[PDB]
RNA sequence: UAGGAUAGGGGCCUACCAUGGUGGUGACGGGUGACGGAGAAUUAGGGUUCGAUUCCGGAGAGGGAGCCUGAGAAACGGCUAC
RNA sequence: CGCGGUAAUUCCAGCUCCAAUAGCGUAAUUUAAGUUGUUGCAGUUAAAAAGCUCGUAGUUGGACCUUGGGCCGCGACCCCGUUACUUUGAAGAAAUUAGAGUGCUCAAAGCAAGCCAUCGCUCUGGAUACAUUAGCAUGGGAUAACAUCAUAGGAUUCCGGUCCUAGGGAUCGGAGUAAUGAUUAAUAGGGACAGUCGGGGGCAUUCGUAUUUCAUAGUCAGAGGUGAAAUUCUUGGAUUUAUGAAAGACGAACAACUGCGAAAGCAUUUGCCAAGGAUGUUUUCAUUAAUCAAGAACGAAAGUUGGGGGCUCGAAGACGAUCAGAUACCGUCCUAGUCUCAACCAUAAACGAUGCCGACCAGGGAUCGGCGGAUGUUGCUUAGGACUCCGCCGGCACCUUAUGAGAAAUCAAAGUCUUUGGGUUCCGGGGGGAGUAUGGUCGCAAGGCUGAAACUUAAAGGAAUUGACGGAAGUGGUGGAGCGAUUUGUCCUUUGUACACACCG
């Protein structure tokens, strides 16, 4: 039985993809295959926010983000439910988080 | 797709050819292995009772099939002969003229027992089956 | 189908359905015929002169024109190449391939590329000798 | 649209021009020859639509028209009919 | 490549006539072809069909009159003598009833039933019902 | 090529000469519990398998070999030898 | 397939019943078998598409050329290239087969016989068909194969020459003649040209941070690593910080249901070299083509021989843990290796588990390359670029749908299949034994290619359903769907399963 149509990866038209290593358990995944998500976060949790905005010499100073394009295999990526198992039907849905 | 060309009879021919050794039956008949067998190539043969023997039958059933152990006159190949037909292993005794014939299943196997594709049929000149109904009587 | 790739184009000219000169040409057959001949006579081979008769004079197509194509014409006249035109171009490929081998040689991809392209000339020669428009003992090396 | 809305022997001429040249009903080509006219000099010198050549004025003057991938571009300030 | 016109003819015939569509253009045309269309137009199978001249292979557009079942060619064209005919029939037709078998005959290309009229025998090209 | 031999053609054999001849369209070799065919069994059609045996053809008379007689035999209910 | 463990429809018997019947049981071959497939099977997942491409033989190869017409009357009329194929004829022993006749009493047979009775007769009968292939002959020329196929240099009159021979013949020339003699250009193919496009390839070149090492400088008790530790480093400055240099790899982010390449594969700059697809074309040749045994080229990673290099990581090894054990998973240090050159090796789940060429047959919107058209705005340098819109060709794909196919999963091809035939290559025939033995061949080796049998076994296997389990996540009716088990209704669920005695499997 073939569970996907792709396979589980994004692979037309070409032969050999470059893997990447996944960030938590630094496991050979090919690049389309392997889980790709770009984390947007602050250096500093929205709880210290307010103190460190109080601890600035500098009054107008937007606190610095943190860019990120985290890689994960699918084992760490179930396992860290960044993706969860689906059914049959919700599989073949491809739209971000609505 | 296969070939069609109406000058291809050649091509067909030799494919048809190599494929029929792919068949079983074909490639048991016509590879000569059948000479081989203790019987070669016969319905019957006649053998000597070597032993009488009780080899247990296969595992869901539990009985012991009472065979004999016959070395064949013709080419003096041993083999296990089954014997059918309740208390005929009475009518069986060592260095004692046997007709053996095949177990129905063409050299395989018959049944739970294991290991015997041949079975007694005349002991002494006398058909097993004479002996079974008391039509007739074993020599002395 | 590509002889030699998977490509599967159907780029191609279309001639018009009407065979006969268009009103516009004037050129007589004579002038077109001897314009050949002049082309032919630096070393323009049939598709560059027709070409440069379709860009650069009053001319569409030839075989309109006069009633012959510009090979036809050539030999009758004297001037056709020795060795047919397309074989000529495939044999300058093979030699221009064959000196880029002789300075690179880790190039495996320009040996496989040559092999392809003497495929399709010893396919051309073959019919160029059954055609008889090559000596019977021709021979590429 | 539906073929069993149309009369395949009689293609409805609009959408003929549209098809590949190959895939209409008798094949004709879409270039074309024009009779270029220059700035100030007469020089008419047909040239052909689709040219791989650069057209040069009779007198030697500049380029007329440059090949491209389809349609030659006539140069700078001159006009065109077809013919 | 293109091995055999004739198959692409009855074959695209065949898959408009099972669309439902009333018109099939035929590329390329040739003789065979226009003379298989004419033993189909002669029993009733097809209606009108046009040879269109294109300096090329022509083309050729068939009305569909919603009465073909199925046409095909037999391809290799094997030899049928006249007795033959009637084991190929039954290989081929629905019935003994309705039915054409096409053979091409030095007598020209014609159907089973008209072979067997002059006892001329030849290769098969194709059928239709 | 020229002979010899044979009832007669022929490397059938001899002398001389040339380097040919066959082969994946399978030569050569091996296997056959292979004499060939007419035929036989089974077969919707196509086919599969068999064909020692009474008709036709061939071959052998324990195995080889060699002969005499005779129109006709390399005979075996003829001879000679191993 | 199963039965027999105390109620045996199955053994041993009796009774009764059943089938065939003067017969019936038991132990190679045909049928069944469309399970050998030419008719007529398969190869995404059940067995099976060669890793990929080229390529000889073989097999297969676009269209085009004397048609109409009427008359008479189904025949005819009129306006010194072959072969296959087909038609007809002659042959193809008899017996056998099919079949005509015939009341051996019937029949299997046989080739006899029959007749009012007959010194005899019916000339009594003792037919006919079939008979591949190859051979011979007749008619036909649609289809197809082979051979030719613009020095046709064609032919025909007149005028000649030479030779032979009762004027004739043969041979070689001059001059006259005719519609002087060439199919078109395939949405076949090759080649040319044009502007492009590409992470296609080779060579050289540039850059990038990281990492290791070293040098300098600051600082002082930990650093490292894990679930927790330990092995290990460290007051002779570990780890950390800054600067600089060297070395070797590696080319992030951009980066995609995107591109290029025959596949393998290919991602820093620039330059050079040769190559390529697509598009455009009123350029050229004119069938040159498709697929391919033989034979070649390339072919991830690992591996082999030797040189260089050797940062990182890292088989083997050592040690530390965990553990009932732990030759593992986790941790530390690491050898070969990982990088490069030369020479080999030729194997991958080398996969789309789907060979290639060609035709047809749904709809739709994206996207890449090229071209055409229409646009109105550009930190733009009129064109053109950048956006926008509409088309055409080509490419990687995607979505919906069945009118299709399928065992279904699913597939717009895996469709156009019992209404079965476009061309061609490879390749499968229940499961094991077995890709094993042996032989051969290639390779230094590792191994590769080719490749059994004996024997064994009743299933193995595929898809899907329900349930159960998971050290996974969070009850009818009628109607509808499905070939169906089932399902919907009923909105513990979803999911995986090789379990179904159901994980105590
Ligand atoms: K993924
Ligand atoms: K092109
Ligand atoms: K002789
Ligand atoms: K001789
Ligand atoms: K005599
Ligand atoms: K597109
Ligand atoms: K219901
Ligand atoms: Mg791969
Ligand atoms: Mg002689
Ligand atoms: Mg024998
Ligand atoms: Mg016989
Ligand atoms: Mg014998
Ligand atoms: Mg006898
Ligand atoms: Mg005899
Ligand atoms: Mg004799
Ligand atoms: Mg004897
Ligand atoms: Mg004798
Ligand atoms: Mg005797
Ligand atoms: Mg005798
Ligand atoms: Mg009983
Ligand atoms: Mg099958
Ligand atoms: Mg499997
Ligand atoms: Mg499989
Ligand atoms: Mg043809
Ligand atoms: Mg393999
Ligand atoms: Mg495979
Ligand atoms: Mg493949
Ligand atoms: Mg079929
Ligand atoms: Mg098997
Ligand atoms: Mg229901
Ligand atoms: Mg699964
Ligand atoms: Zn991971």
């Amino acid at each position: 039985t073939f569970k996907r149509r792709n396979g589980g990866r994004n692979k037309h038209g070409r032969g050999h993809v470059k893997y990447i290593r996944c960030s938590n358990c630094a496991k050979c995944c090919p690049k389309d295959k392997a889980i790709k998500r770009f984390l947007v976060r602050n250096i500093v949790e929205q709880a210290a926010v307010r103190d460190v905005q109080e601890a600035c010499v500098h009054d107008g100073y937007v606190l610095p983000k943190l860019y990120a394009k985290v890689h994960h295999c699918v084992s760490c990526a179930i396992h860290a439910h960044i993706v969860r198992v689906r059914s049959r039907e919700n599989r073949r849905n491809r739209e971000p988080p609505q | 797709g296969k070939t069609r060309g109406m000058g291809a009879g050649r091509k067909l021919k030799t494919h048809r050819r190599n494929q029929r050794w792919a068949d079983k039956a074909y490639k048991k008949s016509h590879l000569g292995n059948e000479w081989k067998k203790p019987f070669a190539g016969s319905s019957h043969a006649k053998g000597i009772v070597l032993e009488k023997i009780g080899i247990e039958a296969k595992q869901p059933n539990s009985a012991i099939r009472k065979c004999a152990r016959v070395q064949l006159v013709k080419n003096g190949k041993k083999i296990a002969a089954f014997v059918p037909n309740d208390g005929c292993l009475n009518f069986i005794e060592e260095n004692d003229e046997v007709l053996i014939a095949g177990f129905g299943r063409k050299g395989h196997a018959v049944g739970d027992i294991p290991g015997v594709r041949f079975k007694v049929v005349k002991v002494s000149g006398v058909s097993l089956l004479a002996l079974f109904k008391e039509k007739k009587e074993k020599p002395r | 189908g590509r002889m030699h790739s998977r490509g599967k184009g159907i780029s191609s000219s279309a001639l018009p359905y009407k065979r006969t000169p268009p009103s516009w040409v004037k050129t007589a057959v004579a002038d077109v015929d001897e314009l050949i001949t002049k082309a032919a006579k630096k070393g323009q081979m049939p598709s560059q002169i027709g070409v440069l008769l379709r860009d650069q004079h009053g001319i569409p197509l030839v075989k309109s024109v006069t009633g012959s194509k510009i090979l036809r014409i050539l030999k009758a006249h004297g001037l056709a190449p020795e060795i047919p035109e397309d074989l000529y171009f495939l044999i300058k490929k093979a030699v221009a391939i064959r000196k880029h081998l002789e300075r690179n040689r880790k190039d495996k991809d320009s040996k496989f590329r040559l092999i392809l392209v003497e495929s399709r000339i010893h396919r051309l020669a073959r019919y160029y000798k059954r055609t008889k428009k090559l000596p019977p003992t021709w021979k590429y090396e | 649209v539906l073929q069993n809305d149309i009369d395949l022997l009689n293609p409805p001429a609009e959408l003929e021009k549209l098809k590949h040249k190959k895939k209409r009903l008798v094949q004709s080509p879409n270039s074309f020859f024009m009779d270029v006219k220059c700035q100030g000099c007469f020089n008419i010198t047909t040239v052909f639509s689709h040219s791989q050549t650069v057209v040069v004025c009779p007198g030697c003057q500049t380029v007329l028209c440059q090949p491209t991938g389809g349609k030659a571009r006539l140069t700078e300030g001159c006009s065109f009919r077809r013919k | 490549v293109r091995v055999s016109v004739l198959n692409d003819a009855l074959k695209s015939m065949y898959n408009a006539e099972k669309r439902g569509k009333r018109q099939v253009m035929i590329r390329p045309s040739s003789k065979v072809i226009i003379k298989f269309l004419i033993v189909m137009q002669k029993h009733g199978y097809i209606g009108e069909f046009e040879y269109v001249d294109d300096h090329r292979s022509g083309k050729i557009v068939v009305e569909l009159n919603g009465r073909l079942n199925k046409c095909g060619v037999i391809s290799p064209r094997f030899d049928v003598g006249v007795k033959e005919i009637e084991g190929w029939t039954a290989r081929l037709l629905p019935s003994r009833q309705f039915g054409y078998i096409v053979l091409t005959t030095s007598a020209g290309i014609m159907d089973h039933e008209e072979a067997r009229r002059k006892n001329v025998g030849g290769k098969v090209l194709g059928f239709f019902y």
